[PDB]
RNA sequence: UGAGCCUUGAUGUGUAGGAUAGGUGGGAGGCUUUGAAGUGUGGACGCCAGUCUGCAUGGAGCCGACCUUGAAAUACCACC
RNA sequence: GGCUGUCGUCAGCUCGUGUUGUGAAAUGUUGGGUUAAGUCCCGCAACGAGCGCAACCCUUAUCCUUUGUUGCCAGCGGUCCGGCCGGGAACUCAAAGGAGACUGCCAGUGAUAAACUGGAGGAAGGUGGGGAUGACGUCAAGUCAUCAUGGCCCUUACGACCAGGGCUACACACGUGCUACAAUGGCGCAUACAAAGAGAAGCGACCUCGCGAGAGCAAGCGGACCUCAUAAAGUGCGUCGUAGUCCGGAUUGGAGUCUGCAACUCGACUCCAUGAAGUCGGAAUCGCUAGUAAUCGUGGAUCAGAAUGCCACGGUGAAUACGU
RNA sequence: CUUGAGUCUCGUAGAGGGGGGUAGAAUUCCAGGUGUAGCGGUGAAAUGCGUAGAGAUCUGGAGGAAUACCGGUGGCGAAGGCGGCCCCCUGGACGAAGACUGACGCUCAGGUGCGAAAGCGUGGGGAGCAAACAGGAUUAGAUACCCUGGUAGUCCACGCCGUAAACGAUGUCGACUUGGAGGUUGUGCCCUUGAGGCGUGGCUUCCGGAGCUAACGCGUUAAGUCGACCGCCUGGGGAGUACGGCCGCAAGGUUAAAACUCAAAUGAAUUGACGGGGGCCCGCACAAGCGGUGGAGCAUGUGGUUUAAUUCGAUGCAACGCGA
């Protein structure tokens, strides 16, 4: 998993953020780890799921303005 | 821990000579609080060093305390079922006070019939990088250069690593998520 | 096993090119270098540094494994490199940078850890 | 149930003490028995009255 | 923790029935209270007019 | 490829010892460019870089008898 | 009951009051930034306010100020150069009013900002050093033995006079402190300066005796006058080599001395001779941020006779605090 | 009659069902090439494999479960259920115009059909992994856990009783109740000004109002207002067993109980503690260090142990130079 996409000017740092796009995703994580039919489908499909925090964030900057905190 | 930034003491010139740099080896010399014994045994010692080469009486001493400095060091930080060593290079204050504490270190087992002659050789000795204190200089790097290897409960510490503006691999130093 | 050996002048074939092969495990590090048709001209370990626990799987051991191999590989000649990495595990960078230090260039690091189409079930482990 | 008594640490500056004497050493004990036995026995005489201190001068 | 003023404080004793009960009473009258306070001078302007010395000359 | 027989060649990194300790005879050193040694080139050769060392050039050296440490002593040739 | 200890210098806890829920209860007591701080800038159902902390406070440090001795003495006199004294106030110096320092100034940082750091005069810049200093109060912590005290028992005694014996035992382990295991020291000889306090029932110069301890006499004292007390460690010179010594000096024999009818197990001191353990120690194991820690001696509180301890004092005085 | 529903052709989104076709990648395997000393496992470790040449690695073939990728809040089914790509047979739902019938309607005991998962009979298939089983490891006990060896099983086809937490534990279908917007699609309109905007349908989802809840929560896809009809529950433990009817080659399945014991059990929430769930803050709490006790000898306290008796108080941090 140092990931088959190549990295923007080779390095012997691989620039992992550059290179994943859906490479090791719930295909090669969970190694040593029983699997599950059904579970994954809402286990590992989380992106709606971690927008939340993000959204809570941008709802909060507006309101910062209103309370003078900002 | 520690709220604020907290201070250190300054050394002011020692009483029978005027230096800043002598007054802080009297300092680590001194045994049962005597510094005024510590004083005497400098003086002493450096004067039979002054018949081994005339040009200055601080030349052995001097020399030594640039030979034997330690550059580097290794720090302990329990984590879990692991100890571990994380490696830091080491601030000037105490690569100084390091061989200050080995030349006297090595002195005090010389066994010579005068400590002013014990501190005398192994000074004379530790210039030449020959002496005691050359092989405590040599350890504590090899710790610095082998202990690379560890990071502090590292196997989640590496993803919060690497979100906290991190690298994508283990930083092998004290007190950071790594 | 070694041999006491007087200072190396030796020459081979000076193929000057290979492959390097990276086989990461959770215990160790295997590093095995080859010839580009794909013949062992030498291997080192991680495990033969003699660590054990989990510490003889950390990026140090991967990278002195590679530094043991790619040295032996001077009297084979090879001049340049490139590899292939085969595992999950740590050393995914600190190997690169022995294979480079040998004085090698490695501007081709193909991952090529093989995910089966959906292969043999592994063993189910903790009941979390 | 903490603190050192806390009028005890005031007794220096700006309260009075309870009892204000002096005897050059040898007949402090003396004198402080004494100052004592007055607090004790003269209270009882005046149970019947309300009282706030008792202040005793030498 | 206050040092200054006079402050009220009183832990009583008594007894009833079923033995001895008692109340602990800490009043506050306020942070300055003149009830004692120091002396009316220092040293220096006190006593006698001329006050130099001669300095020897027995 | 074992064994026998046989031609030459060496390392010996000791507790104590500067380093070069298999048992031991000859035996008191090789002055041949100083036998050297030395960056450098090779070679025997190992408790892994250490003992010995060929040589353009080099009068700069192993290391004993001596000087020194030890139970045993050391050169150098042999014998194994 | 009275009183105090733990957590912890945690940095939090509560009173008054409203609002939100049916109510137990939340909220504030939570957030961002900052600290010793509920300190201070910003702000939401938390408003108003107190507690801990912060402060006043005492002390110390210079230093402003007055005194000018039993205090001091650049200079001057008797003169060993000591304030003992003719005398002198340049000078600490002592007890007392206390001064100075506030993130207030200036700069950098920090959301304006608390505040951290830097600047500068001054002894000192970060609530100057040190102390006082401890939230509501669970822990059912501990005292009936300071003492209050109900329940509740003896009152020819769970009272009292008088004496002797013990915890100070010995098979040992353990907690603590001391001093040591050296040469930074010890030996011999020579050599230096303390602070603070005790001495009214008491101590005490000189005295004559005594190896010392002590003895018996005693001016004198009120303690910044006299004395405990030679303060020691530290310095000078010459001297010493791991051999338990040239470190360390315990034991024990023996003699002199002491407080008391009375020193045997269980008391003190001087001192002569010989002379061990221990060479930094397994398991275990603690305080410390700087006048600290470490180490050296002193006096006093207690105090018949006995300090390694406690309390304070002065000598000499350390590594570092990156980082969570 | 249409105001309910039903039907014909057109269009659309998707892993719905059943039978056929089809390629490549790891373990695994045979052959050949290259190559030397460890590999594996874990807190750490051993059992396991190896010099009789392991381990790793390269080339070519092999075989089978499976299809890694659609991966998103998407879409489909019956809840559970469905994911490689194609072809054949074909269901169900979502749109839209033209058009037709005209209560042809709701619910459903019984009922027949139909499985997540393993169980399972014969046939086919079998690569890894694994209950047991064995041994190591733990001492923490069950051969369990945890690790290594290791089998049935897992896999397909047809077939037997259809089990559970069987799911939005939200019955069915239908009527009524402020909406905006996300995901994304029929379709009317737009330079489709941004997975955009409005008209009007579609499932799917965020927010919140009326109403509804013990509380979280639901909220136009209800857990609101309701409609009919059906299904099921009536305290805990003991019982998903027993009993009767009934089904299953066969292991089993199905509805489903009382005496007796008993005063409770159970949904949820506040706050402390607590996580081996996640993170922040502070203390000499760690770090950054320095010295001190344990070991020696002595001094002292504690207990062990002792006698007439060697008195008690304190005993994890809140004990042992402390009350005393």
């Amino acid at each position: 998993p140092v990931i088959k996409v190549r990295e923007n000017e080779p390095f012997d740092v691989a620039l992992r953020r550059f290179k994943r796009s859906c490479e090791k995703a719930g295909v090669l994580a969970e190694v040593r780890r029983r699997e599950f039919y059904e579970k994954p489908t809402t286990e590992r499909k989380r992106a709606k799921a971690s927008a939340v925090k993000r959204h809570a964030k941008k709802l909060a900057r507006e309101n910062a303005r209103r309370t003078r905190l900002y | 821990p520690r709220r604020r930034v907290i201070g250190q003491r300054k050394i002011l010139p020692d009483p029978k000579f005027g230096s800043e740099l002598l007054a802080k080896f009297v300092n680590i010399l001194m045994v049962d609080g005597k510094k005024s014994t510590a004083e005497s045994i400098v003086y002493s010692a450096l004067e039979t060093l002054a018949q081994r080469s005339g040009k200055s009486e601080l030349e052995a001493f001097e020399v030594a305390l640039e030979n034997v400095r330690p550059t580097v060091e290794v720090k302990s930080r329990r984590v879990g079922g692991s100890t571990y060593q994380v490696p830091v290079e080491v601030r000037p204050v105490r690569r100084n006070a390091l061989a200050m504490r080995w030349i006297v270190e090595a002195a005090r087992k010389r066994g010579d019939k005068s400590m002013a002659l014990r501190l005398a050789n192994e000074l004379s000795d530790a210039a030449e990088n020959k002496g005691t204190a050359v092989k405590k200089r040599e350890d504590v790097h090899r710790m610095a250069e082998a202990n690379k290897a560890f990071a502090h409960y590292r196997w989640l510490s590496l993803r919060s690593f690497s979100h906290q503006a991190g690298a994508s691999s283990k930083q092998p130093a004290l007190g950071y998520l790594n | 096993a070694k041999a006491p050996i007087r200072a190396r002048k030796r020459v081979r074939k000076q193929v000057s090119d290979g492959v390097a092969h990276i086989h990461a495990s959770f215990n160790n590090t295997i590093v095995t270098i080859t010839d580009r048709q794909g013949n062992a001209l030498g291997w080192a370990t991680a495990g033969g540094s003699g660590f054990r626990g989990s510490r003889k799987s950390t990026p140090f051991a991967a990278q002195v494994a590679a530094e043991r191999c790619a040295d032996a590989v001077k009297e084979y000649g090879i001049k340049n490199l490139e590899v292939m990495v085969k595992g999950p595990g740590p050393g995914r960078e600190s190997t690169i940078r022995a294979l480079n230090a040998a004085g090698f260039r490695i501007t081709n690091i193909t991952d090529v850890t093989p995910i089966p189409h959906n292969g043999c079930r592994p063993p189910k482990k903790r009941r979390v | 149930g903490q603190k050192v008594h806390p009028n005890g640490i005031r007794l220096g500056i700006v309260k009075p003490w309870n009892s204000t004497w002096f005897a050059n050493t040898k007949e402090f004990a003396d004198n402080l028995d004494s100052d004592f036995k007055v607090r004790q026995y003269l209270t009882k005489e005046l149970a019947k009255a309300s009282v706030s201190r008792i202040v005793i001068e030498r | 923790h206050t040092l200054r003023a006079d402050i009220d404080y009183n832990t009583s004793e008594a007894h009833t029935t079923y033995g001895v009960i008692g109340v602990k009473v800490w009043i506050f009258k306020g942070e300055i209270l003149g009830g004692m306070a120091a002396v009316e001078q220092p040293e220096k302007p006190a006593a006698q007019p001329k006050k130099q010395q001669r300095k020897g000359r027995k």
